């Protein structure tokens, strides 16, 4: 075992439950429920969809292709090699 | 296409769509207080004087 | 209200600690910018003369 | 829907909202504690004098 | 108290780290801010003149 | 060439297209509200005077 | 429009908190550019004389 | 419930608890030695005198 | 002395060097922050005139 | 050598050179528009003048 | 243009948002350059006297 | 409880108190190397004087 | 002397690079605050006037 | 031209952008370096008095 | 030795070699356009006049 | 000379690093710290009056 | 000359980064250094008065 | 115990004393050139005349 | 002891030692370059004149 050089002891056995120096006690048990100290309640319950309190609706439905709010078109058809738009050639291949 | 696809994020879009109610949500309600700091402000502070 | 479905790309997990960070960010910075370029706000401060 | 889901950080919805009863809790009291905090100040320092 | 289940999509292990420690260095800017601002604070810590 | 290839980041080529038809949107919606915001810069302040 | 493919080689919960987290720092850069080095825009705070 | 359940941490609910022992007794041992610092402080500055 | 279980959600591992970590870094903070802006401390190391 | 070899990040040789023309494309357009503005801010600000 | 084989060994999805992310900062670099080191450009925000 | 136990870090109770014994001595001994210092400078330096 | 159990939850090969770290971290900052608000350490180095 | 087996050990996909980015980085801060200790630098900008 | 051995980068001695063509090709390239940029400064700047 | 267990749990690879690095850190910070506290420091550099 | 086997424990694609880096970033430091406090290295790029 | 038990870090306890050797020995030869460098110091510097 | 044994680096003793090789052979080069650097400062600088 490890001999220090500032003499003994070096640490403190312990053989069951921590004691406290401060005294006791150092946490306090629950049964079951958190019981808050600032009164009751804590949390909203949801029983469907989320209620919102700054009115409805809160999200509007896609249904099909992304309806553009900017107009069309919102992106480029690419067929086969890229259509570049600084002229060409684009690369000098191996 | 599938409604029930998981995509990356373990969320399906209905869980997406669900989850981004709480976002909206909690944006107007961010400005709604927003607006009355702002009012506040006006009120009590120099701007706008 | 139409981009629900970023959380089905964009982890809820780090998008929402980020917006909810930024946000709080910004507000911070905000209030460092107009108490540094304005005498009124560092004088409500020191109240009483 | 089925509560004993378990979500992608490991807790069900019942064990995410019992968790946050702890968060409301922490909130609540730590805004008791800063608002007597405040009325000290406001009772010391010149602000609001 | 309805954003409960925000633990369902956000890891407890990182987001209450986060929350914990942005509120203390919210509180850490806010001293900062008012000893840097006012004559008070600092002369609240000078003490005797 | 296959559409329905999955690519390293779990999206296909007709998701990523799909994706990115929000960004262009969100794009082309944020230099509309930039440049309101540049005229009202205009009109108001001193700038282009 | 043209670079829609980019998310199949640029995975999206990387590059779109990456795009609006820069695009809103470049915002706040600008904002803090032109009220360090202009007169009216911390005038502007200030109000009335 | 159940007692014998290993949480995402590893720990179980009676090792969180028993941890927490030296938590909190880590805590009253900080304020005990910040207490008697303070009323040095006190004692030999001049601050509250 | 009742939030004994967040080290269930919360890894020790991560948590309890950020707490030390954390308060040590708060330590340093107001040791800076008094001798900054105080005389008698730094007039205190600086002892005989 | 085989043209079908998967490389470590995932992408052909084919591939790769494909990507690329984005990026060389790209920086030509970037390069244009770099071209315009340093012709409008020599005809009007002072800068070789 | 003979260098397209890099995204073979340098990842699409570190090396893009690095490439765009660099060439941004580098643009802002400059601005606040020429910003700091001369008198047109920001008396050009200043406008009218 | 078991003194077998490996813990999530891999050591055992004995492991980890034997490890212990090492981070005690070596505090004891920067402590008794720190209380030397201390002479030293207040009998040097003008500190105490 | 009774935390022995620590490294049975915090990782050795992360908590003792980040203790000695620290520590060391802690010694130069408190230089470099007696080095900054003391007129001997300063002359002690410069010497011969 | 001896060092070509460094990217045996070396991974291009780190070492390729830390050394594009390295370099870019050393021709900024040369830059900033020659136009903070030069006169003749920033009156180019300058211009026309 | 093995020609084929694939080193933990994935490359292989060949591989690596043939890459390292680019850094030093391109390590010149640079060099050619700095010794430029090197000429036009000593024809323009007051540097070595 | 009686701590070579350390290496059998905190890793060489991260260790080596740490020490070597910090080590060098610390030895510019005591350059650094001579160099801006002393006039025969920056006089050496500048040699010839 | 006998410390060959260090990369037996430590990463060569950790090591050699940090390590030409780290010579990099001290020889960076030390022309800013020389650069700050003496007059003859900014007026060598000055030049001509 | 066992001697050619492999610990966390892959060392064996005679592979951590065979390193430690090193660093030991690295630190004995750092430390006669540090004497070597203060001896110089002390002769040309002013520093203790 | 074992020559073929890969350490968890995974180069063997043989291809650690022949990697120092360059390293060795690197460290001298810059040496004998930063001589020959230091020798041109010496004819031009004013410094140990
Ligand atoms: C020689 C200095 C050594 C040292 C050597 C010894 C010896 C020898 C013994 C102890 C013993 C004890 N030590 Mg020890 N110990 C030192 C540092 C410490 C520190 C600390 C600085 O915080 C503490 C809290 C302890 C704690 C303790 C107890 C566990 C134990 C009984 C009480 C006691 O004080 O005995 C008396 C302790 C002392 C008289 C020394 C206390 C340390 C002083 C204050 C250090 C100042 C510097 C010193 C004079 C010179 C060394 C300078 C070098 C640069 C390091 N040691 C240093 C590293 N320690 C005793 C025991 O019970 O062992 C079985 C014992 O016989
Ligand atoms: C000696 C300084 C020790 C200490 C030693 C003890 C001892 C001894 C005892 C307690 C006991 C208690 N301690 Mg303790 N305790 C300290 C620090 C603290 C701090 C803190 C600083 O924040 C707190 C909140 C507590 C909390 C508590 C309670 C759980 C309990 C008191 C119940 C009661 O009504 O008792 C009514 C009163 C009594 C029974 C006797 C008086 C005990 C008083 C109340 C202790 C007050 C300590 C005070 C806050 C800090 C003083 C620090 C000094 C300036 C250095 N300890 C420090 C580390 N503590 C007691 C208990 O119930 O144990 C079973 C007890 O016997
Ligand atoms: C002692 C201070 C405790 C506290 C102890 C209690 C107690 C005790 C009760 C509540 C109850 C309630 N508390 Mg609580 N609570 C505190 C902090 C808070 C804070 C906050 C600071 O932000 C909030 C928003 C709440 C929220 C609430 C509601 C869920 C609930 C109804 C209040 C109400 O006005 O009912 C209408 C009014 C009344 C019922 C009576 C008058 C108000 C009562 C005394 C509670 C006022 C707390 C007040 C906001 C605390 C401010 C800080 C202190 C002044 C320092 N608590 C702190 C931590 N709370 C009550 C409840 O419904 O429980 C079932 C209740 O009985
Ligand atoms: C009390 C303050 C609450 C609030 C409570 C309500 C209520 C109550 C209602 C809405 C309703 C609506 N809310 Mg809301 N709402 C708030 C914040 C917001 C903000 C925001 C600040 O950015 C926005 C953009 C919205 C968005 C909307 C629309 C979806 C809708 C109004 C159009 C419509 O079809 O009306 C159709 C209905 C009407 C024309 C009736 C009158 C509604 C009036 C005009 C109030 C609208 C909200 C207003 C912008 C809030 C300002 C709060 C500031 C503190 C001053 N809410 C805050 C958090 N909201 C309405 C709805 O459709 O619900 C189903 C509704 O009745
Ligand atoms: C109301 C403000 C909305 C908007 C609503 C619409 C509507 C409505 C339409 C378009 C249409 C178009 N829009 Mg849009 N759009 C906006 C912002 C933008 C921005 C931008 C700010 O950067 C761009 C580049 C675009 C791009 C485009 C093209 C894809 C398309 C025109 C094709 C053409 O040749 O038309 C040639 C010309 C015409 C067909 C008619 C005249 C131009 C019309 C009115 C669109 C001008 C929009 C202008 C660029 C931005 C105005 C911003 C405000 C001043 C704040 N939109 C904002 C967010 N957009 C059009 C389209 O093709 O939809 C299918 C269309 O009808
Ligand atoms: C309109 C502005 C477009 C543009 C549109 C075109 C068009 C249109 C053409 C090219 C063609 C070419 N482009 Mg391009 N190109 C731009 C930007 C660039 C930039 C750059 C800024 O760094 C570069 C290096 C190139 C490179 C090239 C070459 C590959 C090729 C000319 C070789 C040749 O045969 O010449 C001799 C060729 C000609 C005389 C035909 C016309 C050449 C045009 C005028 C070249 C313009 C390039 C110039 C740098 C643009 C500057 C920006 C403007 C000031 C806005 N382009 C921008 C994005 N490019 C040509 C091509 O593909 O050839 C096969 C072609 O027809
Ligand atoms: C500092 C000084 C003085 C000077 C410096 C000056 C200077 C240099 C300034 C530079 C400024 C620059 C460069 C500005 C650039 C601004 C830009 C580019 C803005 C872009 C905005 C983009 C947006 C808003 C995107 C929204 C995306 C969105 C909402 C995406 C939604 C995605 C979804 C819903 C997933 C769908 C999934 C499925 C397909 C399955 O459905
Ligand atoms: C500070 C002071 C005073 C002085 C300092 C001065 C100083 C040093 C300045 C230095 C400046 C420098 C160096 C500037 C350099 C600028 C450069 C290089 C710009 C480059 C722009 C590149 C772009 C725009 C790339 C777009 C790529 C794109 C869009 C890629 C798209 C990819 C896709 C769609 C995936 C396809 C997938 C599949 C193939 C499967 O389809
Ligand atoms: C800027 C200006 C002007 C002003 C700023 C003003 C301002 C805001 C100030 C704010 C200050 C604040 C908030 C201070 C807060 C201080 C606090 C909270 C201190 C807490 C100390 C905690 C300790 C010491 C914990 C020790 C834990 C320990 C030792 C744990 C041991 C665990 C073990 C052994 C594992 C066992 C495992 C098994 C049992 C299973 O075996
Ligand atoms: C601050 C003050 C006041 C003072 C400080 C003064 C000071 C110290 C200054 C120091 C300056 C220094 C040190 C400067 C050094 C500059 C250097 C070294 C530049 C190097 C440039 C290298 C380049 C351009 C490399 C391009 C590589 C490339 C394109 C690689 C392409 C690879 C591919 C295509 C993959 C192939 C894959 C497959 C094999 C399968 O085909
Ligand atoms: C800013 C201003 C003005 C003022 C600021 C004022 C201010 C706040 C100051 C605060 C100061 C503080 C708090 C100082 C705290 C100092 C402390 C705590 C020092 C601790 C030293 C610890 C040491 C040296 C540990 C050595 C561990 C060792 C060697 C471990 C060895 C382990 C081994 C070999 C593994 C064995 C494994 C197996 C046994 C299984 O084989």
């Amino acid at each position: 075992e490890y001999k220090g050089h500032s003499g003994h002891p070096l640490i403190l056995k312990q053989e069951g439950e921590y004691k406290g120096y401060s005294g006791e006690p150092l946490i306090l048990k629950q049964e079951g429920e958190y019981k808050g100290y600032s009164g009751t309640p804590l949390i909203l319950e949801q029983k469907g969809e989320y209620q919102s309190f700054s009115g409805t609706p809160l999200i509007l439905k896609q249904e099909g292709e992304y309806r553009g709010f900017s107009g069309a078109p919102l992106i480029l058809k690419q067929d086969g090699e890229y259509k570049s738009f600084s002229g060409y050639p684009l690369l000098l291949n191996i | 296409d599938d409604p029930n696809k998981v995509w990356p994020t373990g969320l399906t879009i209905a869980e997406s769509e669900e989850l981004h109610k709480h976002v909206i949500d909690g944006t107007r309600i961010f400005g709604a207080i927003a607006i009355v700091a702002h009012f506040l402000a006006y009120v009590y502070s120099p701007w706008l004087h | 209200m139409n981009q629900g479905r970023i959380w089905t790309v964009v982890n809820p997990g780090v998008g929402l600690p980020l917006l909810l960070g930024s946000v709080t960010v910004i507000a911070i910075l905000v209030h460092y910018a107009v108490l540094s370029n304005t005498t009124w706000f560092p004088k409500y401060w020191n109240g009483a003369t």
